[PDB]
C-alpha cells in the first residue's frame, strides 16, 4: 500500500493510533494534542512516539502535483540540489587542493604523509599511524612539522583566509 | 572526441534493453525509513544504479580518486560523483510479455 | 541588417519569420476564419486573413477561378447565374449562386485561374489552375495587401522565404524507389530524378504534382523527427521515426538546439568554422620546419 | 526520493508506476509457481499489461491515479516527452542563464549608442568571477576564497574593488533584452559604463528597436563569457553596428520623439 | 562605433568570418603569452588608470587593432592544424 | 547633523507625553538655523532638556558661548504631562546637501 | 558630401532625417554614420529644451468654423428627420444617411483645424509635433481641437448620435459613457494581439527555421 | 475570491473591498468567454465604472463599482435616476433595475436647469442604449449626477472631462499604487471626494460627539465630551501595512480644544488635513530637457530631496525558525561558530538583534545553529579542525541575514519560546523569531511618479537647483515634464491642472474642480489674471521692470502669435501669462528659453516599488533538483529567463557561441558551468561546453520508453554524450 | 475496455 515499506506491527500501530484519535475526537471539540493519544493508547506511549508515527503515516506527496494556481506548476523546479558543487565550491576545491598539494610537498614525508594519508586518504591512532617508528617520533615530527608548516604559512598568508 | 553530427531513433531490442541496463530491479522496495538508504535489490539499489556519494563507496573500502576506475571487492561501486547514479539504467524482467501502448494505440 | 549583400550564414529563415510576426500585432483580430455567417459578408481583413493565407484555406467568400483560358458567356434564368468559359476546343460551366457578384463580362478572355467571382481565391485551386508560380505570386502579394493596408512596409523577400516552404513538398504519381501516393520534399525528388537519369541509367521518370500545404502542415511534417517531436504529436512523430530507423541529419536550428549543439546557422557555418590566423613571424617559422625536412 | 519539511518526501510519480509493474510482475511469477488456475493467471496478466502501459504512456487506455488526494494522471514517460509542457516541449520555452541580471531602465541622454549605463552593484555580481581573479592580480586580495569573503558583505568593500571591476569591464560588452523580443534587434550589445544606483541607463536612439518606454519597463542583461561569444557580441551584435532594420532598408536609429522636435 | 569596422568587414569575404578570425586571434593572444603581437612599439593599445593597457586588458581589441593592419593572414587552410601550436609555443615566452 | 534622545534608540520611535514622533522632530530640527562666529567652532553640540506641560521651542536650548540661535520660536515639540525629553543635537559647518546616510555620525 | 545628401529646403521631419541617415550610411560608411546619429541626438535634445515647446490648454486651438460646420450639418440632420417624418426614407436609409452626414462633417472640421494652424499658427506647440516626425496622429489632434465624433455600440453598430465634444472642452458625462463602449473593444484587441503576435511568429519559425 | 487586503494606502484597501470580479465559483464566468462580457455594456451606467477596470488580459472582468451604485435586495446594481414629471424635474430618486431603465426616456444631468424646469426645447436623453434628442415633455427621468457614472477611485481625477478614457484608467489605477509619504499634501486642485475618501476609508480618526481635548500624546488623544465622559484614542503609531507602507496617525488637535462632532483629531497615513493626500504638489515646467525626459522620463530638481518631499517609510518582516532536526535542535544563540565579534555587535541580546540597530545587507539579523552533515561527520574536515583546534563546535551557521537589497533600523522584534501563551506554533517548529525593520526612502532616479491623469514616468536625472529652469524671480522649477507625452496620449486635463495651479501658487489658494461641472477655461484665465498682479505687481513695487531677456522672448512670442503686436510688454506679459505660460531662464546659461513655457502646481504621487523592483543580479547560485537550470529564492537572486523570442534574436545574429553559452555554460551544462567558473577564476578563457543535462535528461526519458536514441559519428558510428557513466559495471 | 468489469465477469 505505501511507497515507503512499513512492517505489520507499525500498521496495526497506526490503526490503533487512528482509532484512538477518533474516540478522542468524540468529545473534546479539540483535535487532541499528542498528549491524549499517548494516554489513551496505553503503556509506553508518549508525545515523541505519536508525532513520529503520524509522520510516517502521511503518505508521500507527488513530487509531481498540480502546484500554485493549478495552471502548469510541477512541484520540482523549486527544490534545490546539495551534492552538486555550485561553482563556488568547484573553485574552492581547486585552490584548496592546489595549495594543500604545495604544502604537502615542501615537507618531510615521514610523519606528514602519515597524518596526511591517515587523515585525508582513508579514515581519520597516533601509534597505529606511523610504520615502525613508535609514538615519540610521531608526536615529535607531527607537532614540530605541523607548527613549522603553520608558522611559515603565517608568514606567507595563503591558508589564513579560512578556506572554510 | 568526435563531433556529434547525426541522431537516430531506432526500436529497442530486448537484448539492447538489457545491454543498457545494470542488474534487475526485482522488488518494490524504495527506501526503508530507519536508514534512508536503498532497501533491498529494489528501485534505488546501489549495485543496480550506482553510488550515492562523491568519490566514495557505500561501505568505504576505497574512498578517493587514485583508484577512480575500479570496483569494490565485497560490494559493487565504481565512482565519479552521484551523476552515475542519475544516468544509469536498470531493467525489469517481465514474466509474460505485454506490449508498448505507443505502438498499439 | 547592413545594406551590402547578404553575408553567408545569416539566419534568414527566422530573420524573416520575425519581420512578419511583429507587424502582425498591429493587424485587426475579429475572427480567424474571418467574417460571420450572415447575409453576404464577402472578404477577410486583418490578421484573420494573414492566417487564412499562410495556412492554405478555403475562404468563406471563395471566388471561382477559371480552370480554362478562353472567352466568356452569361445566362438569365431566375435562380442561379452561370459563367461559361470556352475556346475553339471546349467550354466549362461555372455555377455562380445569387450572392456571387461577377467581375467578368459577356465578351472577353479569362486566363487560367483568373478571378471570375469577386473576392478571395483558394491557393490550392490557383495552384492547379495557373501553376505554382501563380500560387506563390498570389500568396506573397495577397499577404502584403493586408500589411500595406495597415502602414507596415516589410520587404517581400521574407514572405517568399515562408511561402516557398509551403511548397517544398509535392505528390508522386510515377514511382521508382518508393510507392506513388506519398507527399515528399520537392528538391529531394530533384535529387532522385537527377541521378536516376544522369549517372545511373534507365530513365524512370519520377512524375510528381506540385503540392500546396499550409505553413502549419509544412512544418508538422518534415525530414527531422526532432523538429516534429517538438510540436504536433511527440507520440506519433517518434513512433514512425523509430520503426523506420531515421537518421536525423542535423541542419536547421530547432533540431540542433535541443542537442545543445552549435547552431548550423551563424558562426557555426561550415564555411568559416575552420579558419586560422598567422603572423609573418610564424609563417617563416613553419617553413623552417619544412626546410628541416631535408634529410642529411 | 527527497527530504522535504518535518519529514515530507517528494518522488517522481514514475516510481509509483514502476512499483505497479514490479509488484504485478512478481505476483505473476509467484502465481505461476504456486499453481495456476487459468482465470487468475490471465486476470493478473491483464493487470500486468495495463501496468506496462502506465509507465510508457498513461491515458491511452484508462488513467492511473495516486491514491485519493489527486485524481491526477501520474506522468507517464510519454507525458514526460510530450506533456502539457514536458520534455522537447519546454526545451524551448527557455532555461535560466547563469550570468544574468534585470532592473528598471532609464534614459541615458549623454550615453552614446555604443555604450549603456549598468549599475556597478549589478556589475559586481554579474562579473563576480572575472573580478575575483582580477583582485588576486592586484594587492586587494591574496586569493579567490579570500576575494570572495572580501565581498560577501556590502560594508567590507574597499574602493579599490570598484577600480578592479572598472578595469575588468574595460572592453567587454553585455547584452540587453526587452520584454517581447520580437526581432533580432530585441537584444543588443553595448559597452557598460558602470554607474551608481539601481537603474540601467539606456540610449534613446535604440529605444525604437526594443519597444521600450520608461514608465517601468525592465530590461534584462546577459554576459558573453567566451572570447568568441564576446567577439561575436561586440562585432556583429553591438547596438551601434545594427542600424538598419532587417525588415525594411529603412533606418531604426532614427531620431525618435524629442530629437526631431528639436531638429 | 568600433574602429574601422567597415575597413574590417571589407577585408573578409564573409561577415561571419571576420568574427571567427578576431576571436581565434584573441585566443592565441592570451594562451601563447600576451606579447604575441605584431604592432607593439610606437602607437599601440592603451587604457588610462595608468597607460597600462599595454599588458592585458582586452584581448580582441588588440586582435582587431592588428587585423586592421596588413600583417596577419587568415585563410581556410593556411598552416597545418597541429604543427601551428607547436611552433607557436617554441617561439613565444611568457607562459 | 545628529540627534540623541536619551530613551529613544531608533529614528522611528515615539516618545510618551510627546505628541510629535521622533521622525517629525528630527525633521523640525532640520529647520533649525544656528550661527557660530569663528572657525574654532567646527562641531557644536547643543543641549536641551524640558519636562512636563511645556512647549519646547529652540530658545529652550542651553546657551553656548560663541553660538547663536536665529530660530528661537521654532517648534520642536508639545509635551503633555510626565513628558520627559532630554536630547543632544549636534551642529556642523559644511557645504551643500549631505544625506544622513553619507556621513553617519 | 554633407550638403549632397541633405535637404535644407524644408523643416526636418522624421522622414527627412530617416532619409539623411540612410544616405549617410551608404555614402560615408557605418561608423561615420553612428557619429552623425549621436550628433543629431545631441543637438536635437539641446535645441528642444531651449525652444520652449510646451503643452498648454489654449494651445489646442479650436477653429472658428467648428461652430459653422456643426450647425450646417445640424440643420441638415433636421431635413433628414423631416424627410423621415413623412415616410420617404426607410428606417435604415435614415440611419445610413445620418452617419454619412457626420463622417463627412467630422472629416470637415479636421481639415479645418489643420488649415487653421497651417495659416494662422505655423508654430503651434501641439501641431509641430505631429508635422515633425515627432508625435501626434491626425485623428488624435481631431479629438482635442476638432471633435471625436462617432463611437460604435457594444456589438458594432455605430451609434446614431455623435460625440459633439472635444477634449479641450468637457467631454460630457454620456458622450463619455457612449465613447466608453468602443474603448473596451480596443483595449480588448491589444491584449489579444500581444499573444497573437507570438502565435504568428511561432508558426513561421516552425517552417522557416532551417 | 478572498485576498490580501491591498493597503498600500487607505484609498487602495477601500477599493479592493468594493471591487467586483467575474472569475470565481466556476459556475458563473470562467476564463473562456470574454469579449461580450469584457465590454462596457449599456446598462453599466452608474452601476459600474467604464474606466476603473485593470489594464491587462484580465480586463473588464474585474471591476470596482460606481459612485452611488447600490445592491438593493438581490445583487442588481441599481442606479439612481431622479423623476421628472412633465417639464418638471424632482429631487426624488428611484433606484432602478437595468431592465426597467429601458422602458423610459432618460436625460443627462448637464441639461440647463432652473430648478424644476428644464430649459431647452431640444435637450438630450437616451431611450435604451441609444442617444436621442428628446423634448422637455418626453423627459420622463433624469440622471442623478456626474459622479454616479464612475467609481470612487476615478471620481478623484480633477478634469476627467478632458482626458481620454484610455489613459484616465492609468490615472485611476495609479492612485491605488500611491505610497504614504511622511509629508502628505492634498492637490492644489481636487475633485471633491478627497474628504469623503479618507473619511469613508478609515485613515483619519474623527471625533464622535462634541467636547474638549484633555491630553494630546504622540500616542493618544484622550478627549473629553460634553456629556461628562472622556475616552482615550490610541493612535496606530507605526504599523506595518501588508505591502509595507507606514500607517501613522499624527495628531492635528492641540491641548484643551472644543471639538466639533466628526472633526479630524488625527490624520491618516496619507492625509494633510482631513483631505486625501498622496504625493505632493510641486511647481512644474513642462518643456523638453536634454534627453533626461525623452520617451517618458522625468527630470527632478535636487531641491526636492533637500526638503524631505518625496520620502516614504518602509517595513519588511524578516522571520526565522528554530527547527528540530534528528541531528540535533537548531539553537538560536549569539554564538556564530566561525569568524568575528564585529558581526556580533548589533547581535546584542544573546541571539536576537538590538532594536534601533542599522542593518546593512549581509549582517546577522538573528543567529542559529544546526548540525553539519546529514548523518556522518567529515574525514577531511576532521583533519583540519584537529590541526588548529580539534575542539571545534561542529554546529552550522544557519542564521537569518540581511538579504541583498536593503535593511534599515530594527524597530520591533518578537520571540515565541517553549511555553506558548495562546499561540499556534507549527509542528517541528521549536520557536519563531520575527524582526521588523523600517527604512526611509528618499526619492531617487530608479523611482517612478505619476499624476492622476495618467502621465506615468520614471526619474532619470536629479538636477542641481544650480542650473535647472528658473523663473524671473529666483524661484526654480521642481520637475520638468516633456511635452511630447501629451499629444499622443489624450489628457489635456493635466495641462488644465497646471494652469489652475499656476494661479493657486501666486494666489496662495487651493481649489475644487468637480468632475464635469467644475472649472471653466474663462474662470481660470480670470484667476491667472489675479495671479499676474501678485507675480508682477510686487515686481513693480519691489523696484524693477522688464529684462532684455523678458523683452527678447516677447519678440519671438509675437512672431509666433501668442501676444497682440503693438501692446506694452507689461500688457503683453499679462496676455502671455493668462495663456498659462511665462518666461523662463535656462539656469545653466542664464539666457532665456526662446518662447513662453507653461509652469504651475501639479500634484504628483510616487509609486510603490514591487519586490521585482529590487534589481536582481545573479552570478552563480542554486539549481533545481530535477531540472538543472538556475533557481533562486531567499538570498541568491535566481537567473533571468532566456525565452524562444530571445533565442531567435541571437539566432538571427551570427551569435553562435553566445547562444551555445546561454544553453550550456550558463544554465544546464553541469560539467560546463563548473569548469566555467573555475576557468574564469584563473583568468582562463571559459571551457568549450559539454553536453547539456537537458539533452541527457531527454535521451534517458526517451530510453524510458522503448525507443533507442544513439548519437552518431562522421561515419555512422557511435559517439558518447553520457561521458562514462553508461558503459556497464 | 475498463478492467474491473472484465475480470469480474471473467470469474463470475
Ligand atoms: C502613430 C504614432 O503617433 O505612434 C504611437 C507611439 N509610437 C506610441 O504611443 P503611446 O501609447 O506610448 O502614447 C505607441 C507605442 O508605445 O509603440 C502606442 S499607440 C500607437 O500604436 C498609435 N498608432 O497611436 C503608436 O505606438
Ligand atoms: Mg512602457
Ligand atoms: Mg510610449
Ligand atoms: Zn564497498
Amino acid at each position: 500500500a505505501r511507497t515507503i515499506r512499513i512492517p505489520v506491527h507499525m500498521v496495526e500501530t497506526i490503526n490503533k493510533l487512528s482509532r484512538t484519535a477518533r474516540q478522542l475526537q468524540q468529545e473534546l471539540g479539540r483535535e487532541p494534542t499528542y498528549e491524549e493519544i499517548a494516554e489513551a493508547m496505553g503503556p509506553g506511549w508518549d508525545a515523541k512516539r505519536v508525532e513520529e508515527t503520524l509522520k510516517i503515516a502521511q503518505e508521500p506527496v507527488s513530487l509531481e502535483t498540480p502546484i500554485g494556481d493549478e495552471k502548469d506548476s510541477f512541484y520540482g523546479d523549486f527544490i534545490p540540489d546539495e551534492h552538486l558543487p555550485s561553482p563556488v565550491d568547484a573553485a574552492t576545491q581547486s585552490l584548496l587542493s592546489e595549495e594543500l598539494e604545495k604544502a604537502l610537498s615542501k615537507l618531510s614525508e615521514r610523519e606528514a604523509m602519515v597524518l596526511k594519508l591517515r587523515k585525508g586518504l582513508i579514515d581519520g591512532e597516533e601509534v597505529g599511524a606511523f610504520f615502525g617508528v613508535t609514538r615519540e617520533r610521531i608526536r615529535q615530527i607531527e607537532n614540530k612539522a605541523l607548527r613549522k608548516l603553520k608558522y611559515h604559512e603565517s608568514r606567507t598568508r595563503k591558508l589564513r583566509d579560512f578556506l572554510d | 572526441k568526435k563531433e556529434v553530427r547525426k541522431v537516430r531513433i531506432a526500436l529497442a531490442s530486448p537484448e539492447k534493453i538489457r545491454s543498457w541496463s545494470y542488474g534487475e530491479v526485482e522488488k518494490p522496495e524504495t527506501i526503508n525509513y530507519r536508514t534512508l538508504k536503498p532497501e533491498r535489490d529494489g528501485l534505488f539499489d546501489e549495485r543496480i544504479f550506482g553510488p550515492i556519494k562523491d568519490y566514495e563507496c557505500a561501505c568505504g573500502k576505497y574512498k578517493r580518486q587514485r583508484f577512480e576506475g575500479k570496483v569494490c571487492e565485497r560490494c559493487g561501486v565504481e565512482v565519479t560523483k552521484s551523476i552515475v547514479r542519475r544516468y544509469r539504467m536498470g531493467h525489469i524482467e517481465l514474466a509474460t510479455p505485454a506490449a508498448h501502448i505507443w505502438f498499439v494505440k | 541588417s547592413m545594406a551590402r549583400p547578404v553575408s553567408i550564414g545569416e539566419a534568414v529563415g527566422i530573420v524573416a519569420a520575425q519581420s512578419i510576426g511583429e507587424p502582425g500585432t498591429q493587424l485587426t483580430m475579429r475572427t480567424f476564419h474571418t467574417g460571420g455567417v450572415a447575409g453576404a459578408a464577402d472578404i477577410t481583413q486583418g490578421l484573420p486573413r494573414v492566417i487564412e493565407l499562410f495556412e492554405a484555406r478555403r475562404p468563406k467568400a471563395k471566388a471561382v477561378i477559371s480552370e480554362i483560358d478562353g472567352v466568356v458567356r452569361i445566362e438569365e434564368t431566375e435562380e442561379k447565374l452561370s459563367v461559361f468559359v470556352e475556346s475553339e476546343g471546349f467550354s466549362k460551366e461555372y455555377k455562380l449562386p445569387k450572392e456571387a457578384r461577377l467581375l467578368v463580362k459577356d465578351g472577353d478572355y479569362v486566363e487560367a485561374g483568373q478571378p471570375l467571382t469577386r473576392g478571395a481565391i483558394d491557393p490550392h485551386q490557383l495552384l492547379e489552375a495557373k501553376g505554382p508560380e501563380a500560387v506563390e505570386r498570389y500568396l506573397v502579394e495577397e499577404i502584403q495587401k493586408v500589411y500595406r493596408a495597415q502602414g507596415v512596409k516589410l520587404h517581400d523577400k521574407h514572405i517568399e522565404i515562408v511561402v516557398r516552404q509551403m511548397m517544398k513538398y509535392v505528390e508522386v504519381t510515377d514511382p521508382g524507389d518508393s510507392r506513388l501516393l506519398e507527399g515528399q520534399v520537392l528538391e529531394k525528388w530533384d535529387v532522385e530524378a537527377l541521378n536516376e537519369r544522369l549517372i545511373a541509367e534507365g530513365k524512370t521518370p519520377v512524375a510528381w504534382k506540385p503540392l500546396l500545404m499550409g505553413v502549419t502542415k509544412s512544418a508538422l511534417s518534415t525530414k527531422s523527427w526532432l523538429s516534429a517531436a517538438s510540436f504536433q504529436n511527440t507520440t506519433h512523430v517518434l513512433t514512425e521515426a523509430a520503426i523506420a530507423g531515421k537518421k536525423d541529419e542535423l541542419i536547421g536550428l530547432k533540431e540542433n538546439v535541443i542537442l545543445g549543439r552549435l547552431i548550423p546557422a551563424g558562426t557555426g557555418s561550415d564555411f568559416v568554422r575552420f579558419t586560422q590566423v598567422v603572423d609573418q613571424k610564424t609563417l617563416k617559422a613553419i617553413e623552417e620546419a619544412r626546410k628541416e625536412a631535408v634529410e642529411a | 526520493m527527497v527530504q522535504v519539511d518535518g519529514g515530507r518526501f517528494a518522488t517522481s510519480d514514475l516510481n509509483d508506476l514502476y512499483r505497479r509493474l514490479i509488484n504485478r510482475n512478481n505476483r505473476l511469477k509467484k502465481l505461476l509457481a504456486q499453481g495456476a488456475p487459468e482465470i487468475i493467471i490471465r486476470n493478473e496478466k491483464r493487470m500486468l499489461q495495463e501496468a506496462v502501459d502506465a509507465l510508457l504512456d498513461n491515458g491511452r487506455r484508462g488513467a492511473p491515479v495516486t491514491n485519493p488526494g489527486s485524481d491526477r494522471p501520474l506522468r507517464s514517460l510519454t507525458d514526460i516527452l510530450s506533456g502539457k509542457q514536458g520534455r522537447f516541449r519546454q526545451n524551448l520555452l527557455g532555461k535560466r542563464v547563469d550570468y544574468s541580471g534585470r532592473s528598471v531602465i532609464v534614459v541615458g541622454p549623454q550615453l552614446k549608442l555604443h555604450q549603456c549605463g549598468l549599475p556597478k552593484r549589478m556589475a559586481l555580481e554579474l562579473f563576480k568571477p572575472f573580478l575575483l581573479k582580477k583582485m588576486e592580480e592586484k594587492g586587494i586580495a591574496p586569493n579567490v576564497k579570500a576575494a570572495r569573503r572580501m565581498l560577501e558583505r556590502q560594508r567590507d568593500i574597499k574602493d579599490e574593488v570598484w577600480d578592479a571591476l572598472e578595469e575588468v569591464i574595460h572592453g567587454k560588452v553585455v547584452l540587453l533584452n526587452r520584454a517581447p523580443t520580437l526581432h533580432r534587434l530585441g537584444i543588443q550589445a553595448f559597452q557598460p559604463v558602470l554607474v551608481e544606483g539601481q537603474s540601467i541607463q539606456l540610449h534613446p536612439l535604440v529605444c525604437e528597436a526594443f519597444n521600450a518606454d520608461f514608465d517601468g519597463d525592465q530590461m534584462a542583461v546577459h554576459v558573453p563569457l567566451s572570447s568568441f561569444a564576446q567577439a561575436e557580441a561586440r562585432i556583429q551584435m553591438l547596438s551601434a553596428h545594427n542600424l538598419l532594420s532587417p525588415a525594411s532598408g529603412e533606418p531604426l536609429a532614427k531620431p525618435s520623439r524629442d530629437i526631431i522636435l528639436g531638429l | 562605433a568600433e574602429p574601422g569596422i567597415d575597413k574590417l568587414f571589407g577585408m573578409v569575404d564573409s561577415k561571419y568570418r571576420l568574427t571567427v578570425v578576431v576571436a581565434k586571434r584573441a585566443q592565441q593572444l592570451l594562451r601563447h603569452g600576451f606579447k604575441n603581437t605584431v604592432l607593439e612599439p610606437e602607437e599601440r593599445p592603451k587604457m588610462q588608470t595608468l597607460e597600462g593597457l599595454f599588458d592585458d586588458p582586452n584581448a580582441e581589441t588588440w586582435a582587431m587593432k592588428e587585423l586592421l593592419t596588413g600583417r596577419l593572414v587568415f585563410g581556410e587552410n593556411l598552416v597545418p592544424e597541429d604543427r601551428l601550436q607547436k611552433e607557436m609555443e617554441r617561439i613565444y615566452p611568457g607562459e | 547633523t545628529s540627534v540623541y534622545i536619551e530613551d529613544v534608540l531608533h529614528e522611528f520611535s515615539t516618545i510618551p507625553g510627546v505628541k510629535e514622533d521622533v521622525v517629525e522632530i528630527i525633521l523640525n530640527l532640520k529647520e533649525l538655523v544656528v550661527r557660530f562666529l569663528n572657525p574654532s567652532l567646527q562641531t557644536v553640540t547643543l543641549l536641551l532638556k524640558a519636562e512636563g506641560p511645556k512647549e519646547v521651542k529652540a530658545r529652550d536650548f542651553l546657551p553656548v558661548a560663541d553660538v547663536e540661535i536665529m530660530n528661537p520660536d521654532l517648534h520642536i515639540a508639545t509635551l503633555e504631562e510626565g513628558g520627559r525629553l532630554n536630547m543632544e543635537v549636534r551642529v556642523d559647518r559644511g557645504v551643500g546637501y549631505v544625506p544622513a546616510e553619507k556621513h553617519g555620525i | 558630401v554633407a550638403w549632397e545628401l541633405i535637404q535644407l529646403d524644408v523643416p526636418q521631419e522624421k522622414n527627412s532625417l530617416k532619409d539623411l541617415v540612410y544616405q549617410a550610411f551608404l555614402r560615408l560608411g557605418m561608423e561615420k554614420t553612428a557619429r552623425l546619429l549621436d550628433a543629431l541626438k545631441y543637438y536635437g535634445f539641446t535645441f528642444s529644451t531651449t525652444s520652449g515647446i510646451t503643452i498648454g490648454i489654449d494651445d489646442a486651438v479650436i477653429p472658428e468654423e467648428k461652430k459653422q460646420y456643426l450647425e450646417e450639418a445640424d440643420r441638415k440632420l433636421l431635413q433628414i428627420e423631416q424627410a423621415y417624418e413623412m415616410g420617404f426614407l426607410t428606417d435604415r436609409e435614415r440611419y445610413d444617411q445620418i452617419l454619412q452626414l457626420w463622417t463627412e462633417t467630422t472629416e470637415k472640421v479636421t481639415q479645418a483645424v489643420f488649415k487653421n494652424f497651417e495659416e494662422n499658427y505655423p508654430f503651434n506647440p501641439l501641431y509641430v509635433m505631429a508635422q515633425s516626425g515627432a508625435r501626434g496622429n491626425p485623428q488624435q489632434i481631431r479629438q482635442l481641437c476638432g471633435l471625436r465624433g462617432l463611437m460604435q455600440k457594444p456589438s458594432g453598430e455605430t451609434f446614431e448620435v455623435p460625440v459633439r465634444s472635444s477634449f479641450r472642452e468637457g467631454l460630457t458625462v454620456l458622450e463619455y459613457f457612449i465613447s466608453s463602449h468602443g474603448a473596451r473593444k480596443g483595449g480588448a484587441d491589444t491584449a489579444l494581439r500581444t499573444a497573437d503576435s507570438g502565435y504568428l511568429t511561432r508558426k513561421l519559425v516552425d517552417v522557416t527555421h532551417e | 475570491l478572498s485576498q490580501f487586503k491591498d493597503e498600500t494606502n487607505p484609498l487602495s484597501s477601500l477599493r479592493h473591498k468594493r471591487r467586483i470580479s467575474a472569475l470565481g465559483p466556476g459556475g458563473l464566468t470562467r476564463e473562456r468567454a470574454g469579449f461580450d462580457v469584457r465590454d462596457v455594456h449599456r446598462t453599466h451606467y452608474g452601476r459600474i465604472c467604464p474606466v476603473e477596470t485593470p489594464e491587462g488580459a484580465n480586463i473588464g472582468l474585474i471591476t470596482s463599482l460606481a459612485a452611488y451604485a447600490r445592491v438593493d435586495e438581490l445583487g442588481f446594481i441599481r442606479t439612481p435616476y431622479r423623476r421628472v414629471v412633465g417639464g418638471v424635474v424632482t429631487d426624488e430618486v428611484v433606484y432602478m433595475t437595468a431592465t426597467e431603465e429601458d422602458r423610459y426616456t432618460i436625460a443627462q444631468a448637464n441639461t440647463p436647469l432652473e430648478g424644476n424646469r428644464i430649459a431647452a426645447e431640444r435637450v438630450v436623453a437616451r431611450r435604451k442604449g441609444e442617444p436621442v434628442i428628446v423634448s422637455p415633455e418626453e423627459v420622463e427621468f433624469m440622471d442623478v449626477s456626474p459622479k454616479q457614472v464612475f467609481s470612487v477611485n476615478t471620481n478623484l481625477i480633477p478634469f476627467l472631462e478632458h482626458d481620454d478614457a484610455n489613459r484616465a484608467l492609468m490615472g485611476s489605477n495609479m492612485q491605488t499604487q500611491a505610497v504614504p509619504l511622511i509629508r502628505a499634501q492634498a492637490p492644489v486642485v481636487m475633485t471633491g471626494l478627497e474628504e469623503r475618501v479618507v473619511r469613508d476609508s478609515l485613515a483619519a480618526l474623527y471625533a464622535e460627539e462634541d467636547g474638549e481635548v484633555a491630553k494630546v500624546d504622540g500616542n493618544r488623544i484622550v478627549v473629553r465630551y460634553e456629556d461628562g465622559r472622556l475616552v482615550e484614542y490610541p493612535l496606530r503609531r507605526f504599523y506595518r501595512s501588508n505591502q509595507g507602507t507606514a500607517l501613522d496617525q499624527r495628531p492635528r488637535v492641540v491641548v484643551g480644544q472644543r471639538v466639533r462632532k466628526g472633526d479630524l483629531l488625527a490624520d491618516g497615513p496619507a492625509s494633510e488635513n482631513g483631505f486625501l493626500a498622496l504625493g505632493q504638489n510641486v511647481l512644474v515646467a513642462i518643456m523638453p530637457f536634454d534627453g533626461y525626459n525623452f520617451e517618458d522620463a522625468i527630470v527632478i530638481s535636487e531641491e526636492l530631496l533637500k526638503r524631505d518631499f518625496y520620502t516614504s517609510i518602509h517595513i519588511e518582516r524578516y522571520e526565522i525558525e528554530a527547527r528540530d532536526t534528528k541531528l540535533g535542535p537548531e539553537r538560536i544563540t549569539r554564538d556564530i561558530p566561525h569568524l568575528s565579534e564585529a558581526a556580533l555587535r548589533d547581535l546584542d541580546e544573546e541571539g536576537v538583534v538590538r532594536i534601533g540597530a542599522e542593518v546593512k545587507p549581509g549582517d546577522i539579523l538573528v543567529g542559529r545553529t544546526s548540525f553539519k552533515g546529514e548523518s556522518e561527520p567529515t574525514p577531511e574536515e576532521r583533519l583540519l579542525r584537529s590541526i588548529f583546534g580539534e575542539k571545534a563546535r561542529d554546529v552550522k551557521d544557519t542564521s537569518l541575514r540581511v538579504p541583498p537589497g536593503e535593511g534599515g533600523i530594527v524597530v520591533r522584534t518578537v520571540r515565541l519560546r517553549r511555553g506558548d501563551p495562546g499561540v499556534e506554533l507549527k509542528p517541528g517548529v521549536r520557536e519563531v523569531v520575527r524582526v521588523y525593520v523600517a527604512q526611509k526612502r528618499k526619492l531617487q532616479v530608479g523611482d517612478k511618479l505619476a499624476n492622476r491623469h495618467g502621465n506615468k514616468g520614471v526619474v532619470a536625472k536629479i538636477l542641481p537647483v544650480e542650473d535647472m529652469p528658473h523663473l524671473p524671480d529666483g524661484t526654480p522649477v521642481d520637475v520638468i515634464l516633456n511635452p511630447l507625452g501629451v499629444p499622443s496620449r489624450m489628457n489635456l486635463g493635466q495641462i488644465l491642472e497646471t494652469h489652475l495651479g499656476l494661479a493657486g501658487y501666486f494666489l496662495g489658494q487651493r481649489y475644487i474642480s468637480p468632475i464635469f461641472d467644475g472649472a471653466k477655461e474663462p474662470e481660470i484665465k480670470e484667476l491667472l489674471a489675479q495671479a499676474f498682479e501678485v507675480y508682477f505687481g510686487k515686481r513693480k513695487g519691489e523696484g524693477f521692470g522688464v529684462d532684455k531677456r523678458e523683452v527678447e522672448v516677447l519678440r519671438r512670442a509675437e512672431k509666433l502669435g501668442l501676444v497682440t503686436p503693438g501692446k506694452t510688454p507689461e500688457e503683453q506679459l499679462k496676455e502671455l501669462f493668462l495663456q498659462g505660460k511665462v518666461v523662463l531662464y535656462d539656469g545653466r546659461t542664464g539666457e532665456p528659453i526662446e518662447g513662453p513655457i507653461v509652469v504651475g502646481q501639479m500634484f504628483i504621487m510616487k509609486l510603490y516599488h514591487m519586490v521585482e523592483d529590487k534589481m536582481h543580479a545573479r552570478s552563480t547560485g542554486p539549481y533545481s533538483l530535477i531540472t538543472q537550470q538556475p533557481l533562486g529564492g531567499k538570498a541568491q537572486f535566481g537567473g533571468q529567463r532566456f525565452g524562444e523570442m530571445e533565442v531567435w534574436a541571437l539566432e538571427a545574429y551570427g551569435a553562435a557561441h553566445t547562444l551555445q553559452e546561454m544553453l550550456t555554460l550558463k544554465s544546464d551544462d553541469i560539467e560546463g558551468r563548473n569548469a566555467a567558473y573555475e576557468a574564469i577564476i584563473k583568468g582562463e578563457d571559459v571551457p568549450e561546453p559539454s553536453v547539456p543535462e537537458s539533452f541527457r535528461v531527454l535521451v534517458k526519458e526517451l530510453q524510458a520508453l522503448a525507443l533507442d536514441v544513439q548519437t552518431l559519428d562522421e561515419k555512422d558510428n557511435p559517439v558518447d554524450i553520457f561521458e562514462g557513466l553508461a558503459s556497464k559495471r | 475496455k475498463i478492467s474491473t468489469s472484465d475480470p469480474v465477469r471473467q470469474y463470475l
